[PDB]
């Protein structure tokens, strides 16, 4: 979530993703902790015994066969953490994740209910206003004239500067707003 | 012991054979797709985090999709025998079918009522 | 100056009064069967001269 | 404690509209409802009677509720 | 009432608790800045198992890309704090 | 009670006397006595006050009666005056017949609820009355259409009488 | 109760067993939600757009 | 290019008039328009008109038809008459064709 | 933040459920039926930021609307043939062929009680909060089709085909839902399929000429 | 790659693959998070059928 | 009727003589008073019809339409007085004059007692809505929409004029009561079939019938909010009222001549509900929903049952109210985000809670939630159609299912879900538009409370 995906997944990343998914489905089958630990050590032994492959064409073939085996032997209802997608509590508080710009449309009475918070909000707004021009200049400088471009973003590289496009990251709503 | 993909149950992106037999052309195509995605993302994020923005962000993709779904269809329509037959069937066949259904039902009802064989027990408000 | 600056507020009530008057004119125009209907043919009371106005 | 600010939209305008709507509706209806209750308690509810011989009733006299009789007498 | 909040020290203590319960890591050489492959001598499967242990402790999963980005207990602690909005 | 048992018949209630075998007190009797003393007494007091206020301000209203205008059978065709009078009389009688059917149906529903488990036997006369009035209503008003009128009712009656007369030939 | 207790003790027993179509049918709700909720909305909405509106 | 005016941007109307009611830019006409809409719309139409419609009596002869039906039911039940005659019109006054 | 709205929605559902239970005419029965359905929609889609919750509420609306089609067929037939939606004139309709209205009532009961063919909206409807799941889909709303067939049991006793198809449908759905419940992992899903199995048992009890046993099982369940 | 020129009004609109939004990566911050789509990328002709509230084309375990 | 017509006429000098800072206030207040005056037509204590004059009369069918028109005029002013703030004063007064002229001509059309005057006021109402759509519409396609609307209506209405002149030559007066009393049965020849088609096709065009409904979606999309309101809430009902008025002299050949139009209505309501399921434009969705509801009204009027006529009248009034309300809510979102895309604004329940409540209530009215008059009309239409033929229940049930589906789909995709946080220009709410939603919803509640007002001619 906090990192952007690359153009393609390398072979090592595909193998590690398969290993983690296989362990999760193995725990979904095993339920009990001791049984899960036994069969997870067996799965780790399988991955270790196929680890040192040098041809890499046979390694891709083994990865394909292992993926076929996983799709044949996966749990129909694997365990999902509640906050994870497909879980029971996933996107539950999106109805409460109100974006911060409605305080701009708040009435002066409602602002008068919270004086100090709105003063600090104005300070954040002024900081954003200066940093926007600074970071637009930085992003224009940092952009390659031609070639390969990814979704990664530069940090602040000088004193008294903020990272570009920091507003929607820093001022995002909390995961438990209430 | 094999997963058979369907239009409604597609092939996994980890089970398709095209993933394991990769080519440098496919790799550079994926890199170019990531480059296009990153350029669009950078433009959208600049427009999104600009504080002087006082309006919503327009989506030309959404505008194109709505225009293609609404106003481009008749400019891009050409009469072919296949769509002529499809339009004739989809515009008349249900009408003729329900015509024969209702005509047969009401003819049977009128015949039963005229020969007295249909009994109206308490039907007073029709 | 209120009559000068608020004279526009009498146009719609004037139209309403004029419409009521025109409706009364149509009512007294259509009196060919006043107390002549076979449903409501009744003898006049001594203190009245018409059944309805 | 450690209480945090909760971001909410402007409920002020919805609350103000509801308050104004209820204000005007109450401002006329409460006199109307009070008048309905007073009329029904004290006067009216005309009971059915046989027409006396040789008597021609007024048209509003064919109606039951006193408010209905008043409107039919004054405007119809 | 229920669900007490997380703190930075609590997250650090629980992460170091799990890493000390790991057998391949000797607790005397474990630090909050100990790298998994540099000065701990682990591998990618070990890192995946560590991340799965952290997910099992804190009751929510880390996505795979951030998970393979995480390579030290301080990085894991910072990720947990950033995800759970633990500011102090 | 503004209603009368001639048009809303009701059999007299036959309630049995209480015969409590048990020595336990009846909470229903306790609650009904308390409910009377708490609720029924102030309600009947304020109702008596309202009734005496109405007696102080008593008014009367009458039920309008229409004389019988000549029927459409003696109305010449194209004479819209007498045709209008007969059509209005027919619509009035149509509304009266609608309310007659409502009265009969309400009477049948009351019979069914009163009898309960014995409605298949004790509502024989109510069901017979409902069937007869339904048959008469179907003979006079059914299949007229949305633009029902005295002319259409007369045409339907003439057609039905012609069919009956032709059946009576043989 | 006794049969389910024996089956739960067998799940406690340390052995992986190969999955069966009966257990897959039971866990995936008899395939009714997947099959019907994928074929009937698809046919209905595709018929709507591809025939009524457009054609 | 042709000398066309640029696109006007809709400003936040609540920024200069936080008590904006939707009717007019200046506050006085806005609040008087709100008061006129509420008073002439809710107060004297949705209340007085509702009361007038509620106290329209005998609407399309509902209760008159009910009372006349009750009277006819009483008469025909105490006189042994049928509740409804099968023929609306008397057969004596109808001249059927001969053939 | 919206606990008052949650409580108000539960109260509105209770009002509509008691309207549906105590209604004497089929139109008021329909008012309670649809109010119960709409409050079910809102309470399933309580967390309206959840796409799966919105989808579950929508599919509950869909299956209940198919049940509504059956209900409207029965209501229209009774209006045309007995001139009322009143249960007393339905009792007088007990003595003729009631195949079309009884089939419509069976379709309505299937849609509301989540029998086979129209079942999965209930375990989908477990997406709402747990008090909603309990009150709505465990005790009160889902027994409304069983209550409807209990209501029209004097018509149902004289139609053998309706009794046989109700018995077969209830047996099929209780077997299928118990089988589905055998291997579930979500505890709410397990007890929801348990609820559907018990509703199938009530439909079996209605397939026999035992409506009062079905109502007693409604209360106990 | 556009739709074939069958005279059905598609025009030059692209033939995106017939996969619903459920197959999209749920851990990525899409610009349209409900739609799981980024800003500026082409929109499928049947997005209103392939949204997450509607028809699913995700792979099944069987 | 003159006491309603005359002050509505005097609204125009009030509009042109009021101060620019007082025009909206004065015209809105006096149009509300006009509606309150129009409420006196409900005083019907007899079976007779309120024949006010030799050219104006009131009916149990005409009265709800007149009251709805007089009620919709101030609501149209409130709806339209926001997108005209950056507008010239004389153009604002001209727009108000167009709305007032529409209200006057529609009241006269519904109160007309003579079919030639009905046709003259029919075309008189055809003019200013065309002016409104063409002049104050937003996109480029408003000109094509106005042409489609105008010439569909004109090609419909010309054979209606020929048929009316033929009936006038045959009978003598073309007066409604005289025709109703001295109706003669047609002998069912080809000339009479063509006469039937001539006098029915204009109303079928303006209903609109399926296949000839193509003017309606683009006209409603391109029209301004007041034009959409007056169209979807009065003019289709004007077509239905014309059908009910003219159908009395078409016996008996309407019995077999109604067959293609009933099939067109039923299958077209299914097709248009499917289009609502797959439609990317909110105003187009509302327009096609209007097409389906008016198809139900067409089928009821064709089958000519008293239950069908009552359900037709109730559905006319209910659909007018709920379609105007839906158009006003969609216009509030359009004035917010400057787009009509269905899927663009999603999480509006978060920012606009009370407006989401109005959305929910409007959609529940749209899908005929009991005991509303929407369900009353739809249910009695279903009863009459099932009496006409038992197999119509399949088409009715499919239409009801798809109706609930598109209504709840609209609610979910416009209110529920995650909020589109990029829409920084979401002003909270206008008391004017919240008042507009309330003034739509409350008469629906009151007519639900007392449905005897809108039963119509038959009961
Ligand atoms: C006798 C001996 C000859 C027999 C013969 O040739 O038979 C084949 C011949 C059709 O020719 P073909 O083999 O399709 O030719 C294709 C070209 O070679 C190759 O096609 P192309 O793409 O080169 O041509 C372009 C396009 C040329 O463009 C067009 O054809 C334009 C479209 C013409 C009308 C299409 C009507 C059908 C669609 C209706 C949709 C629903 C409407 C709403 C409901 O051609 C077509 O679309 C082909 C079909 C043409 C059909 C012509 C029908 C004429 C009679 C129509 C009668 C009235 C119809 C209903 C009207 C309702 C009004 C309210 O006739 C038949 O198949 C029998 C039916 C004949 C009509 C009845
Ligand atoms: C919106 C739809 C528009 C098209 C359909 C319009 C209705 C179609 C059916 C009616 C025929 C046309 C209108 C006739 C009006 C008068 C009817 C009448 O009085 O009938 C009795 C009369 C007969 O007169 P009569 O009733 O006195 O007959 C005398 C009978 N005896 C002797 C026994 C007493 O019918 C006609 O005169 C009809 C002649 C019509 C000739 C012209 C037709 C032109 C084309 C019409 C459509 C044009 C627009 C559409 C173009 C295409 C668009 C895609
Ligand atoms: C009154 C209106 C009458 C319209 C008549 C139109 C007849 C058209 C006949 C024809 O050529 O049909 C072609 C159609 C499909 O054939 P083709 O054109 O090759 O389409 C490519 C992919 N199917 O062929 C078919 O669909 C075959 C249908 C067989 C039944
Ligand atoms: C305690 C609780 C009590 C609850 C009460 C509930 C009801 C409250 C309202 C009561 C009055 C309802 C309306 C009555 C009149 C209806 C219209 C009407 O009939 O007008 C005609 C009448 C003229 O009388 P006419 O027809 O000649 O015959 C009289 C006797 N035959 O015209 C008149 O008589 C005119 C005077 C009566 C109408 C007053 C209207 C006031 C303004 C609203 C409408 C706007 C009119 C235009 C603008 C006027 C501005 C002042
Ligand atoms: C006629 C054509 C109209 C065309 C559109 C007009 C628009 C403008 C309207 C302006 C004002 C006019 C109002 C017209 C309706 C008047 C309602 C009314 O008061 O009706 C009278 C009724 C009592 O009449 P009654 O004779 O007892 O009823 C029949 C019984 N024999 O009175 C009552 O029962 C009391 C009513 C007021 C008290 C409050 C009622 C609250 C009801 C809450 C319902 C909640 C559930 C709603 C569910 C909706 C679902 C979508
Ligand atoms: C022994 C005898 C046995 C007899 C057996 C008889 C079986 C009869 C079966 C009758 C019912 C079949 C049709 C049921 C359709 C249900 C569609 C539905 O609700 O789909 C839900 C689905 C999304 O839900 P899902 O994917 O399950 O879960 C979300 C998890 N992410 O998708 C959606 O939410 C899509 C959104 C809706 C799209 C529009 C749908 C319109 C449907 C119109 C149907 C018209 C015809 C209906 C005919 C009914 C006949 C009974
Ligand atoms: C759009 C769908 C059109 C087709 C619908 C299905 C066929 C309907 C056929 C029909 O209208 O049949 C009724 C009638 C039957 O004939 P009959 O009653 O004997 O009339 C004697 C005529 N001298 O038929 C006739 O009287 C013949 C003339 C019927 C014309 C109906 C309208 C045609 C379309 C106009 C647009
Ligand atoms: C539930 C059922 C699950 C069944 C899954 C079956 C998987 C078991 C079969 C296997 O393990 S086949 C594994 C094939 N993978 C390889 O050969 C990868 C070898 N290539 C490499 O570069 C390896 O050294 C590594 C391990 C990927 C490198 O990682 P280091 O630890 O950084």
């Amino acid at each position: 979530a906090f990192c952007a995906p690359p153009a393609y997944l390398t072979h090592q990343q595909k193998v590690l993703r398969l290993y983690k998914r296989a362990l999760r489905h193995l725990e979904s089958w095993c339920i009990h902790r001791d049984k899960y630990r036994y069969f997870a050590c067996l799965m780790r032994a399988r991955f270790e015994e196929h680890k040192n492959e040098k041809d890499m064409m046979r390694a891709t073939q083994l990865l394909r066969e292992a993926e076929e085996e996983f799709w044949q032997n996966q749990h129909p209802q694997p365990y999902i953490f509640p906050d994870s997608p497909g879980g029971t509590s996933f996107e539950r508080y999106e109805c409460y994740k109100v974006p911060e710009w409605c305080l701009d449309y708040w009435h002066p009475s409602e602002k008068a209910m919270y004086p100090d918070y709105f003063s600090k909000r104005e300070q954040w707004k002024k900081l954003r206003m200066e940093s926007w021009d600074r970071e637009v200049k930085q992003l224009q400088e940092e952009t390659s004239p031609d070639g390969i471009m990814t979704e990664a973003l530069p940090p602040a590289r000088r004193e008294g500067d903020l990272p570009p496009l920091w507003w929607h990251i820093v001022t995002r709503p909390r995961e438990r707003p209430t | 012991s094999k997963y058979k993909p369907a239009p409604l149950a597609t092939l996994p992106s980890t089970l398709d054979p095209a993933e394991y037999d990769v080519s440098p052309e496919t790799r550079r195509a994926q890199v170019e797709r990531l480059s296009i995605r990153a350029r669009l993302k950078r433009e959208y994020l600049l427009q999104y985090n600009d504080p002087k923005r006082v309006s919503h962000i327009e989506d030309p993709a959404l505008i194109r999709w709505t225009y293609a779904r609404s106003a481009n269809i008749y400019p891009n329509f050409r009469p072919t025998p296949k769509n002529s037959l499809l339009g004739a069937v989809a515009g008349f066949g249900p009408l003729i079918f329900w015509y024969y259904v209702f005509k047969t039902d009401r003819d049977r009802k009128e015949r039963l009522i005229q020969e007295g064989k249909l009994d109206r027990k308490f039907n007073i408000s029709y | 100056q209120l009559l000068r600056e608020h004279w526009v507020h009498i146009l719609v009530p004037a139209g309403f009064v004029f419409g009521c008057y025109l409706d009364r004119k149509d009512d007294e125009k259509l009196t060919a069967f006043r107390n002549k209907s076979m449903l409501f043919q009744r003898e006049l009371r001594p203190n009245e001269e018409v059944t309805w106005k | 404690g450690k209480r945090l600010f909760v971001v909410k939209p402007s409920l002020y305008y919805d609350a103000r509209f509801l308050r104004l709507m209820k204000f005007y509706l109450m401002l006329t209806g409460i006199p109307v409802i009070i008048g309905i209750t007073l009329v029904n308690i004290f006067i009216g509810e005309a009971e059915l009677a046989e027409i006396p011989e040789g008597y021609i009733p007024e048209h509003w006299e064919y109606y039951k509720h006193p408010i209905s009789r008043w409107i039919a007498r004054n405007f119809y | 009432s229920d669900a007490p909040p997380l703190t930075l020290d609590g997250i650090k203590d629980r992460v170091l608790y799990v890493l000390k319960l790991y057998d391949k890591i000797d607790p005397e050489k474990l630090s909050v800045n100990s790298h998994f492959m540099k000065d701990l001598g682990l591998d990618s499967l070990d890192q995946v198992e560590i991340i799965m242990a952290m997910e099992d402790e804190f009751g929510f999963e880390i996505p795979d890309i951030d998970a393979e980005k995480l390579m030290c207990p301080q990085e894991i602690v910072d990720y947990i704090a950033d995800k759970k909005d633990v500011y102090e | 009670d503004s209603w009368d048992k001639d048009v809303y018949p009701e059999p007299p209630s036959r309630t049995p006397a209480p015969s409590p075998q048990t020595s336990l007190p009846n909470p229903i009797t306790y609650l009904t006595k308390a409910y009377d003393l708490v609720v029924d007494w102030p309600v009947t007091l304020v109702r008596e006050f309202i009734e005496r206020q109405h007696a102080k301000n008593r008014t009367y209203y009458y039920h309008r009666q229409y004389r019988r205008v000549p029927d459409i059978t003696e109305c010449k065709e194209g004479d819209v005056l007498c045709i209008y009078e007969a059509e209005m009389q027919w619509r009035r009688d149509f509304k009266v017949d609608q309310e007659i059917m409502n009265i009969i149906q309400e009477r049948l529903k009351a019979c069914q609820q009163r009898e309960g488990e014995n409605y298949q036997q004790n509502c024989a006369k109510e069901l017979e009355q409902f069937t007869k009035v339904t048959k008469a209503y179907q003979d006079r008003y059914l299949d007229l259409g949305a633009y029902y009128s005295a002319r259409k009712c007369l045409a339907k009656q003439k057609q039905r009488m012609l069919e009956e007369r032709k059946a009576a030939r043989q | 109760f006794l049969i389910a207790l024996e089956l739960n003790n067998l799940t406690m027993k340390l052995s992986m067993n190969k999955a069966n179509p009966y257990s897959s049918f039971s866990t995936l709700l008899g395939f009714f939600p997947s099959i019907i909720h994928r074929i009937t909305p698809m046919k209905s909405l595709n018929l709507s757009l591809k025939t009524s509106l457009t054609l | 290019q042709w000398q066309e005016d640029p696109e006007p941007e809709d400003e936040n109307v609540y920024a200069k008039n936080p008590d904006f009611h939707g009717y007019d830019s200046d506050p006085v006409v806005d609040v008087w328009n709100m008061r006129a809409v509420f008073f002439f719309g809710f107060s004297i139409v949705l209340v007085f008109g509702t009361t007038f419609v509620a106290y329209v009596p005998d609407y399309r002869m509902q209760e008159w038809a009910r009372r006349e039906a009750e009277r006819l039911v009483k008469y025909r039940e105490v006189n042994g008459l049928p509740i409804m005659e099968s023929n609306y019109f008397d057969p004596s006054k109808i001249q059927l064709p001969e053939d | 933040p919206n606990i008052n709205r949650f409580i108000k929605y539960l109260t509105l559902f209770l009002i509509t459920m008691l309207i549906l239970t105590s209604a004497n005419n089929m139109f008021q029965l329909f008012i309670g039926w649809e109010g119960v359905g709409i409050m079910s929609f809102l309470l399933i889609g309580w967390w309206y930021g959840r796409t799966d919750a919105n989808t579950a509420a929508l599919q509950a609306i869909l299956y209940n609307r198919i049940g509504d089609i059956g209900f409207i067929l029965a209501m229209v037939w009774f209006s045309l043939n007995m001139n009322s939606w009143e249960l007393q004139q339905i009792m007088f309709s007990n003595n003729n062929d009631n195949l079309i209205p009884l089939m419509g009532l069976l379709i309505a009961a299937t849609g509301k009680s989540a029998q086979f063919g129209l079942h999965p909206w209930l375990p989908s409807a477990m997406e709402g909060p747990t008090p909603v799941s309990a009150l709505l889909h465990s005790s009160t709303m889902v027994v409304a089709g069983i209550f409807l067939l209990v209501r029209f049991h004097p018509l149902t006793t004289n139609n053998n085909f309706i009794l046989t198809t109700m018995l077969c449908l209830g047996a099929l759905t209780t077997l299928f839902t118990a089988i589905c419940a055998l291997t579930q992992n979500d505890i709410k899903k397990i007890i929801a399929f348990s609820t559907s199995s018990q509703l199938g048992l009530m439909m079996v009890t209605l397939g026999m000429n035992q409506p009062h046993l079905a109502f007693l099982h409604i209360c106990t369940h | 790659e556009p739709y074939p020129d069958d005279g059905m009004g598609y025009g030059d609109y692209p033939m995106l693959p017939n996969r619903s939004q459920h197959e999209r990566d749920p851990w990525y911050q899409w610009d349209h998070s409900e739609l799981r789509m980024n800003w500026g990328e082409p929109i499928h002709w049947d997005l209103d059928m392939y949204i997450r509230n509607r028809v699913d084309t995700s792979p099944t375990p069987v | 009727m003159l006491k309603i017509i005359l002050p509505s006429l005097m609204l125009l000098p009030l509009t042109w003589l009021s101060s620019p800072k007082k025009t909206w206030t004065n015209v809105t207040s006096y149009s509300f008073l006009i509606s309150l005056t129009s409420l006196t037509l409900l005083w019907q204590t007899d079976e007779n019809y309120k024949n006010f004059s030799n050219m104006f009369s009131s009916d149990p069918l005409s009265t709800p339409l007149i009251i709805l028109t007089a009620w919709l005029l101030p609501l149209m002013l409130m709806a339209s007085q926001n997108h005209l703030k950056k507008d010239n004063n004389v153009l604002q007064k001209l727009y108000i004059s167009m709305l007032i002229s529409l209200q006057i001509l529609l009241i006269m059309t519904f109160s007309a007692t003579e079919l030639i005057m009905f046709y003259i006021l029919f075309e008189a109402t055809l003019i200013p809505t065309l002016i409104i759509i063409t002049r104050w519409g937003n996109q480029t396609e408003r000109l094509n929409a106005g042409i489609y609307f105008l010439f569909y209506t004109l090609i419909g209405s010309i054979p209606l004029l020929i048929a009316l002149i033929l009936i006038q030559n045959h009978v003598g007066t073309l007066n409604l009561m005289i025709l109703s009393f001295t109706t003669h049965t047609l002998d069912a020849s080809w000339s009479n079939n063509l006469l039937w088609l001539a006098c029915m096709m204009a109303f079928l065009i303006k209903m609109p019938l399926y296949g000839v409904h193509l003017w309606l979606p683009k006209a409603h999309v391109e029209a301004p909010i007041a034009g959409s309101m007056i169209l979807a809430a009065i003019l289709l009902k004007l077509g239905s009222y014309g059908m009910i008025r003219i159908s009395i002299i078409l016996d008996p050949l309407t019995k077999y001549m109604a067959y293609p139009f009933i099939l067109l209505s039923l299958w077209g309501m299914i097709m248009t509900s499917s289009i609502c399921l797959r439609q990317t434009d909110l105003k187009s969705l509302i327009a096609y929903s209007s097409v389906s509801h008016m198809a139900l009204v067409i089928a009821s009027i064709m089958i000519q049952t008293p239950w069908s006529f009552m359900g037709a009248t109730m559905l006319m009034i209910a659909h007018g109210l709920t379609s105007s309300l839906l158009f006003c809510l969609a216009n509030s979102n359009y004035e917010r985000i400057h787009s009509r895309t269905m899927i663009m604004a999603r999480g509006l329940q978060m920012v606009f809670p009370l407006m989401a409540t109005w959305w929910l209530m409007a959609s529940l009215a749209n899908l005929a939630l009991p005991p509303s008059i929407n369900l009353m009309g739809e249910l009695f239409i279903t009863m009459s159609l099932f009496s006409w033929s038992n197999f119509t229940i399949i088409l009715m049930g499919i239409n009801i299912i798809i109706t609930g589906m598109y209504s709840m789909y609209m609610i979910i995709t416009t209110q529920r879900g995650k909020l589109t946080n990029h829409m920084i220009n979401l002003q909270p709410s206008h008391t004017r538009e919240l008042t507009l939603m309330a003034l739509h919803m409350i008469p629906l509640i009151l007519l639900t409370t007392s449905p005897k007002l809108i039963t119509g001619l038959t009961m």
